[PDB]
RNA sequence: GUUACAGACUUAAGCAGUGGAGCAUGUUAUUUAAUUCGAUAAUCCACGACUAACCUUACCAUAUUUUGAAUAUUAUAAUAAUUAUAAUUAUUAUAUUACAGGCGUUACAUUGUUGUCUUUAGUUCGUGCUGCAAAGUUUUAGAUUAAGUUCAUAAACGAACAAAACUCCAUAUAUAUAAUUUUAAUUAUAUAUAAUUUUAUAUUAUUUAAUAUAAAGAAAGGAAUUAAGACAAAUCAUAAUGAUCCUUAUAAUAUGGGUAAUAGACGUGCUAUAAUAAAAUGAUAAUAAAAUUAUAUAAAAUAUAUUUAAUUAUAUUUAAUUAA
């Protein structure tokens, strides 16, 4: 039995709730910023850490949270406050998301192959193989450096031993 | 599943104030105690 | 809950007899006592044809029946080309054959789903409904013939333990 | 219906006035407004939603889905009592119900309904006594089905006495209640000389039991089988001698003795009337 | 009874209004999936209502066909395989389609929808962007600056009269404003 | 004829007369048959979410029992949680039971536990859950004053707390108490009254429509359509399930010290048929297509010295 | 202010109930990290006249929580009979649904009209200038791997090409170009993000256009349009190409307008 | 190892099969280092097992692990997060016992669940009444229904778990929605209404009930639900738990083998034994439904088998869509 306190809707209140994939350029930047904040482990989806609780300031977002292979139990690392908090905000990620920049690998030229192997037909075959690999690896999603390494291995520019590390 | 999930161990870490009781564990302990009492406890493990 | 059928029948008898009193001689009191115990049309289109949708099994047949000289077109092709079995054609004809109006009505059938015999049956069903609009007095006759009844016969599902709907796997007493 | 701003302000609060104005601007005057049959967005009663209800809307400080508050702020720090109690009238009692020695009172009330008997009398003046308290069973296809059998003399201690038996598959308390009920239904005025003993030396057979009950001089107590004694205590007999022969089946004793009292006895006055004679009591005349 | 119930209340009580479609430029379609109806239909109705307030011509809950994921199982834990039980799961699907809206309004709508979402209902959005054939991401810094200005215009506090505010959104805006963010590309 | 057409167009009301619908106070949402109220387009993710939810339930159960310096062990009974997965946020919720103005000045163990769920600024349980789901979580406890309003709680409580009353055999007093929870409500009468009330409401709305009326199907203003219809009158009468009509509780297993064999012991009260569906427009519906809506069945299986046993409970709710 | 519980020094002049509420808040917020205060104690003592508790007793309770209460001082009342003052589980669920409905009605009434402030008229990009349609998809609550999928789609006649170049473009497209509807579309899922994929698609389109406009020692005038994929697709689908014969129509047999006199009388406007 | 009736896929017709043949699969027996364990009358035998190469697996041979998967107790030390070079916490490491673990044994210790009697019509409780009483009546004269199902008659009157009904699928109609390019509007899906159908004329038996006829209707099925008790029916190999036994072994990991062995026997199937029946062919591609496709569905097209090509099978390479 009381009056309805009408808090007015605003674009700012509906920020965060904006679609992660929306055509607009303005929206893309915002989405990127949100992603960067999430990566930093900003209090989104949760109440913030301020200078009130001192001991129990725990977090679960450690370097390998929901993962098995790193041998540990649940690690309650202390969170920073809202002050003294850094944001990652990397350039490569920005390039990927905001603009539509992609690496595409590099096609291996015939000259490089000639450096190692002698015969011409064999070199041409190796080049063809490398080309075949390239398109497949572009299609697949793995990781910038790892994918490149794999591509090199497939080509024969690097040996098999470099994978097993 | 997600291996990092909250357990009873943590429910002491997060909330020390509340003296929780894990019932299944307590039951197991009681059973062990009973076994010890009536000469049906586990034999001592070999080391070598 | 204590009301019995016999009691109800008696009550009805009592009311009916009272009601039967010649309306001119009836009283106000009697009528007051009895007071307690009381209590879309299809047409042709712009172009003068009667649309009707019939169904059987999985089949559905939307059929445009029109007053022009009796020719058939099933699903955008000739009747003998579509329905190879003469039985299906005979079935289709039957609504026009119970009436003396095969040759009177042009029919443009459009079927979908099911197999051929079921499709033909659905078309027939649709045609009967279409005919009913042209002359409502024949509706009873069509119903009697057994064309206005939607044939419900629906394929029974395979039940778990059974092989087919009813076909069970062999029993073994020993 | 497009109302003026001042009128709206008079009936509606200052927060929603702007929203109302906006709604008026957006939605035209010429509007059809269809009735959505296949889905109902709004409630089945009229309500201007300006006032938040205590029970029928969400509690403001409490957390839930559709909270519309921050993760920190939830004004609800005591969970001992219930958060949203029932609106208007506190109860949800149906029509014709009420909220919750007592057993005896309930019995008396039930008797008053069924047979017009005075409840207050039943509660106070009548006092009961169990005579037999069997557990009893029937061999059913399900199995052996046990049943608690009671047999309970009730009696105002002024010659008004009744026997009653009762039975329940559920525990013996219910069986005893039933026996008590039966006893009060079967209350019976026994005749007795000087309000203390039977008139003559009676000798009565009820089925197996052969009863013999002698009258007694005043002061000489109840000197009889325990069932008989129990019945006499309730029925107001102070003085009695007697002995049971043949069967001594407790139930049949209890049934037989009340029958003997009601039937085998003749009051002196009745005898006098029948015979047409004076029938004096010599002791009374003497004055002891 | 001398109690003026204004038009918004009336609209709530009746079925939801729909604005007409000027041009068939399907901007976005929103599919709503759920494992039941009652919540889903309500949610769709709410979406329609909010879409009305905005200029956009949302069509309406076109029911796409329900799925049926069946699974059979022997009832017993051991043998009795002649007795078997079925199980089913119906993915109920409804379609909304927005027809004429400047992207920002559409975004706002979608954001509003996801804010006050209901329990059982999942959602998917297909947005459509009618772009020209030839494009250029060369004249970059100026275009970034323009985008930032547009964002600032969008998220400006007109009158702080106890309006709805978000901390994360404010932070995002601050980040967008910063010199470091401007630097990123070059 | 026009007036009749207009009425037909607008003819809707709460179901339950003899143009009507089951309102949200007259039946359960089928979403409230399942415990993980979710749809996701990627089914792997949905599966992962429901696993998480199940794991959280166990954690909550574990939390629910407290200790007070090894003096008192107050076992708060909780229902099975129901997890509401909106696009924005999860909301976990459960019903719970706990067994002069002196306690305004110290926090009870139960109170502390409840505070932990949402109120501890950084430290709270909801915050920690949010990491597993990647969305804001809200745990809402709901207190039940009686043991027998929720079926799960009733069964659970009997399994955990009242061991001594049935371990040898069901004590007589305890059995009597179980029998006489409710006051033997004439369920037929209540259902009939409810139906009559619904009819009266329908008549009232119809009467109002007639009064308004004295190609477009718009009637008068809202105030005049819903003339006598208010929050005070209608909602509580329309509210479907309110009255525990009948209930059955079964104890089963090795609940006999002398005997080696098992013992099925059943307590039955009232009725499990509903007479609101028998003679009216409102129809019965089936939860997971096999449990009559009004019913709610549950069991909970505590281990004894002798071995395993369980306690089925089944309530009717008119 | 909101941050009031944190400062126990400030609240002595408040009413007793308010003080109690603040105390409860303080206890809640720092559950395990609670540490008693003198000012807070004094406030609690001052409040004591509100709820009937003596001054020593309140202090004792403050010092020792539940243990103190126990020292100051029960029967099991689990199956105590129903006093008709609390709804069951199903009932409570129905109530909650009704609360939700009411909330949504309120939102519709007073927040959606507010939302109409943020309203813009449609600013149409013309089909002549903007023929291509990059459709993006987004799954709201989930993180689907199809959110990266972007689909370009254009009518080939709407592209700025000469006739020879258009044919060459169509030939290059192969399966991507449908011929019944003059539409060429293609989707990319190769890259991590949606924007990347869109950019890649755009680059492909540009490359295709460049190839079409070359004509230097490569015309493709004498390679007919391969329409096998389209006919296969058509076969897979069904067709309803047939129509009612136009010469079978009978406008004369159609139902004529029946004269309604009362309706005519009514129509005075 | 009894009486009397009534019932249906019980029997009788009828249609197609099994029993003969070969193969598949399960079982038995025997074999084997191991052929893992259970199910084994109806109520086992393509059953547990909706796929045994490795895995799964539990079995066997040979190797090698010994606080091991947990929880708690007690100590040393190292790294990372947080704060304003110290400290608080969280973890890890090495140990330290209680133990952990056990598809080991007993469903004749249990749970839950299931099979059969069983969609069979039974199973009980109040208040009253009868009998000294255990008990009986209610819950049945006689009939009827699919039916403790309605009639009727009756010391009974009500009430419960079953039955029926509400439920789901399918059907008919109406309304709503779908800018009829996600179209199939001949549709899909929410919400209703509809029937356990109604009415009347007659002909037999006693106001009704079966047959027939007629006029009114789209009006005709399937699924789920299988009570109480019983069978110490099945399951400790889904899982859990009691008791009991193993603890450098009955626990744990790898490499291979086995579960696929074959005299006879037993079920279930598959393919057959040719002309009321088999094979080639049939591109303005004769006519379906239901369901699956981000641990993917793979179109067109090229190449080889194959002198044309089609067919069928692979390879080449991924167009389209994560889906009316
Ligand atoms: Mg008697
Ligand atoms: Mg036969
Ligand atoms: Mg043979
Ligand atoms: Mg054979
Ligand atoms: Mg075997
Ligand atoms: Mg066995
Ligand atoms: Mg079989
Ligand atoms: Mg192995
Ligand atoms: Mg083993
Ligand atoms: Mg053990
Ligand atoms: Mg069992
Ligand atoms: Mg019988
Ligand atoms: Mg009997
Ligand atoms: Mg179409
Ligand atoms: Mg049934
Ligand atoms: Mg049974
Ligand atoms: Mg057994
Ligand atoms: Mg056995
Ligand atoms: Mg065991
Ligand atoms: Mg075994
Ligand atoms: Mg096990
Ligand atoms: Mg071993
Ligand atoms: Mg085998
Ligand atoms: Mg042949
Ligand atoms: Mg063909
Ligand atoms: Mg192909």
């Amino acid at each position: 039995s009381s009056e309805y306190v009408l808090e007015e809707p605003t674009p700012l209140s509906l920020l965060e709730y904006t679609p992660q994939v929306f055509p607009t350029k303005e929206s893309r930047l915002v989405n990127f910023t949100l992603d960067s904040l999430k990566k930093s482990n900003y209090p989104i989806y949760r109440s913030p850490n301020l200078g009130i609780l001192k001991v129990h300031d725990f977090t679960l977002n450690t370097p390998n949270f929901g993962k098995y292979t790193p041998g540990s139990s649940l690690i309650f690392a202390k969170e920073p406050q809202l002050q003294n908090l850094l944001i990652e905000e990397d350039p490569e990620d920005f390039h990927r998301q905001v603009t539509g920049e992609y690496q595409l690998l590099k096609p291996y030229v015939k000259k490089d192959f000639e450096k190692l192997t002698k015969s011409k037909d064999t070199v041409s075959k190796l080049v063809q193989n490398s080309q075949v690999v390239r398109l497949s690896l572009q299609s697949v999603v793995m990781g910038s450096e790892e994918k490149k390494l794999v591509y090199d291995v497939c080509s024969g520019m690097k040996p098999i031993s470099e994978l097993q590390q | 599943g997600n291996p990092d999930i909250l357990k009873f161990r943590h429910l002491k870490t997060l909330y020390p104030d509340i003296e929780f009781v894990d019932l299944e564990e307590q039951y197991r302990l009681s059973m062990v105690e009973a076994k010890k009492r009536r000469g049906k406890g586990a034999p001592k493990k070999m080391k070598k | 809950t204590k009301l019995k059928p016999t009691q109800y029948t008696q009550l009805l008898y009592m009311l009916n007899k009272l009601h039967n009193i010649d309306p001119q001689l009836t009283n106000d009191e009697i009528t007051s006592e009895l007071s307690q115990y009381y209590k879309k049309i299809k047409t042709l289109d712009e172009f003068g044809r009667s649309i009707a949708v019939g169904k059987r099994k999985s089949s559905t047949a939307k059929v445009f029946v029109v007053r022009g000289t009796g020719e058939i077109l099933v699903n955008g092709r000739q009747l003998n080309d579509y329905f190879l079995k003469m039985k299906d054609r005979e079935s289709i004809m039957y609504p026009l054959q119970v009436i003396e109006s095969v040759g009177k009505y042009n029919i443009f059938a459009t079927t979908s789903g099911g197999g051929p015999t079921g499709q033909a049956e659905s078309i027939m069903h649709a045609i009967a409904k279409a005919l009913v609009v042209f002359n409502p007095l024949l509706k009873s006759r069509l119903h009697k013939a057994g064309v206005l009844t939607r044939d419900y016969r629906h394929v029974e599902r395979k039940k778990p333990g059974k092989k087919k709907a009813r076909k069970m796997p062999t029993w073994v007493k020993r | 219906q497009h109302y003026d701003e001042s009128l709206l302000s008079r009936y509606y609060p200052e927060s929603l006035l702007k929203s109302i104005k906006l709604a008026q601007q957006t939605i035209p005057e010429d509007t059809k407004f269809r009735v959505s049959r296949n889905v109902e967005f709004a409630p089945p009663y009229l309500d201007d939603f300006t006032k938040i209800h205590p029970f029928w809307d969400y509690k403001p400080g409490m957390p839930h889905l559709h909270a519309q508050e921050e993760n920190n702020n939830f004004s609800i720090f005591r969970w001992d009592q219930v958060q949203q109690p029932l609106p208007g009238e506190g109860n949800i009692l149906p029509p014709g119900v009420s909220l919750p020695k007592s057993k005896s009172a309930d019995v008396a009330a039930g008797l008053h309904k069924q047979t017009g008997v005075d409840p207050d009398y039943i509660t106070r003046k009548l006092t009961m006594k169990p005579l037999v308290m069997k557990r009893v069973s029937n061999q059913t296809g399900k199995g052996k089905i046990a049943s608690f059998y009671a047999l309970v003399v009730v009696g105002d201690k002024n010659g008004m006495v009744g026997l009653g038996e009762g039975k329940s598959r559920e525990e013996m308390s219910k069986a005893i209640f039933k026996a008590h009920w039966d006893a009060v239904r079967n209350l019976k005025e026994i005749p007795r000389y000087e309000n203390r003993t039977i008139y003559g030396d009676i000798d009565f057979r009820y089925h197996g039991v052969k009863l013999h009950l002698r009258s007694a001089k005043p002061g000489f107590g109840l000197r009889v089988n325990h069932v008989i004694f129990e019945i006499c205590e309730c029925a107001g007999i102070k003085d009695l001698s007697g002995k049971v022969y043949k069967s001594r089946n407790d139930m049949n004793i209890a049934k037989g003795t009340i029958e003997a009292f009601t039937k085998a006895q003749k009051t002196l006055d009745e005898v006098a009337l029948g015979r047409g004679k004076k029938l004096v009591d010599v002791r009374k005349v003497y004055y002891s | 009874s001398t109690r003026p119930y204004p038009v918004n209340v009336e609209a709530v009580y009746y079925a939801p209004l729909k604005l007409p479609i000027k041009y068939g430029d399907l901007v976005a379609d929103i599919q709503l999936r759920s494992y039941d109806n009652e919540n889903l239909d309500f949610y769709s109705d709410f979406i329609l209502r909010t879409g009305y307030y905005l200029g956009i011509p949302l069509t309406g809950p076109k029911p796409l066909p329900t799925r049926r994921e069946r699974w059979t199982v022997i009832k017993s834990p051991f043998v009795h395989a002649k007795s078997k039980e079925n199980f089913e799961r119906h993915t109920h699907k409804r379609l909304i389609r927005a027809w004429d809206t400047n992207p920002e309004v559409l975004q706002m709508l979608i954001a509003y929808i996801t804010k006050h979402s209901m329990a059982g209902v999942g959602m998917k959005c297909n947005f459509f962007q009618r772009s020209e054939i030839s494009l250029d991401l060369g004249s970059d810094a100026n275009g970034l600056e323009k985008s930032l200005s547009n964002i600032d215009e969008l998220y400006s506090l007109r009158n702080d009269d106890k309006a709805q505010t978000s901390a994360v959104g404010q932070k995002v805006l601050e980040l967008l404003d910063s010199p470091d963010f401007k630097k990123h590309l070059e | 004829n026009n007036m009749k057409r207009m009425l037909n167009n607008n003819n809707m009301n709460p179901a339950g007369a003899n143009g009507n619908i089951n309102n949200k106070l007259q039946h359960l949402n089928n979403m409230n048959n399942w415990n993980t109220q979710i749809y996701n387009y990627n089914k792997n993710m949905e599966i992962m979410n429901t696993m998480n939810d199940k794991l959280i339930n166990k954690l909550l159960y574990k939390m629910m029992t407290l200790k007070l310096n090894n003096m008192n062990i107050n076992k708060i009974i909780m229902s099975k949680t129901i997890n509401q997965h909106s696009l924005n946020k999860l909301n976990i919720k459960f019903y719970y039971y706990n067994n002069n103005n002196n306690n305004n000045y110290y926090m009870n163990m139960m109170n502390k536990l409840m505070n932990i769920m949402n109120n501890n600024m950084n430290n709270n349980l909801c915050n920690i859950l949010s990491y597993y789901y990647k969305k804001k979580v809200t745990i809402e406890p709901i207190k039940l004053s009686y043991i027998y309003l929720n079926s799960d709680i009733f069964s659970k409580y009997i399994s955990l707390n009242d061991m001594d009353k049935y371990n040898n055999g069901i004590l007589t007093n305890y059995q009597r108490m179980l029998n006489n929870i409710m006051p033997k409500l004439n369920d037929h009468n209540i259902s009939m009254n409810y139906i009559n009330n619904i009819n009266n409401i329908n008549n009232n709305k119809y009467n109002n429509m007639i009064n308004l009326l004295n190609n477009n199907n718009y009637i008068g203003n809202i105030n005049n359509i819903y003339n006598n219809m208010t929050i005070d009158n209608i909602p509580m009468d329309i509210l479907m399930y309110k009255y525990l009509v009948g209930w059955s509780i079964k104890f089963k297993g090795r609940l006999s010290n002398n005997n080696g064999r098992t013992s099925t012991t059943n307590l039955l009260n009232g009725t499990f048929n509903n007479k609101k569906y028998l003679w009216s427009n409102i129809n019965n519906n089936y939860k997971l297509n096999y449990i009559p809506s009004n019913h709610n069945l549950y069991n909970n299986s505590n281990i004894n010295k002798n071995g395993k046993y369980n306690i089925k409970v089944k309530l009717n709710f008119i | 202010s909101a941050d009031l519980y944190m400062h126990p020094e400030k609240w002595k002049g408040l009413p007793p109930q308010r003080i109690l509420e603040l105390y409860w808040e303080r206890m809640a917020r720092l559950g395990s990290e609670y540490k008693p205060n003198k000012d807070e104690l004094n406030a609690l003592l001052t409040t004591s006249e509100y709820s009937n508790v003596p001054v020593n007793d309140i202090k004792k309770l403050y010092h020792r929580g539940e243990q103190g209460a126990i020292d100051i001082k029960n029967r099991d009342n689990s199956l105590r009979p129903f006093m008709f003052d609390e709804l069951p589980s199903q009932a409570q669920e129905l109530v909650a649904q009704h609360r939700e409905q009411r909330f949504y009605n309120r939102l519709a009434a007073y927040e959606l009209p507010l939302l109409a402030q943020y309203r813009q008229e449609y600013k149409r990009p013309s089909p002549e200038s903007h023929p291509v349609t990059y459709r993006y998809t987004s799954y709201v609550g989930e993180e689907h791997p199809n959110s990266r999928k972007v689909v370009l789609s254009v009518k080939t006649k709407e592209l700025g090409l000469e006739e020879k170049s258009l044919h060459k473009f169509r030939i290059l497209a192969r399966s991507r170009y449908d011929h019944t509807t003059d539409i060429f579309k293609m989707s990319s899922d190769k890259f991590e993000h949606a924007s990347q994929n869109a950019r890649y698609l755009h680059d492909i389109l540009q490359r295709l256009l460049a190839e079409s406009k070359d004509l230097t020692e490569d015309d493709f005038s004498d390679v007919p349009l391969d329409t096998r994929h389209t006919i296969a697709k058509s076969l897979r689908k069904k067709k309803r190409d047939y129509e009612f014969p136009e010469h079978w129509k009978r406008p004369e047999d159609a139902p004529k307008k029946k004269f309604d006199i009362v309706d005519q009388l009514l129509s005075t406007l």
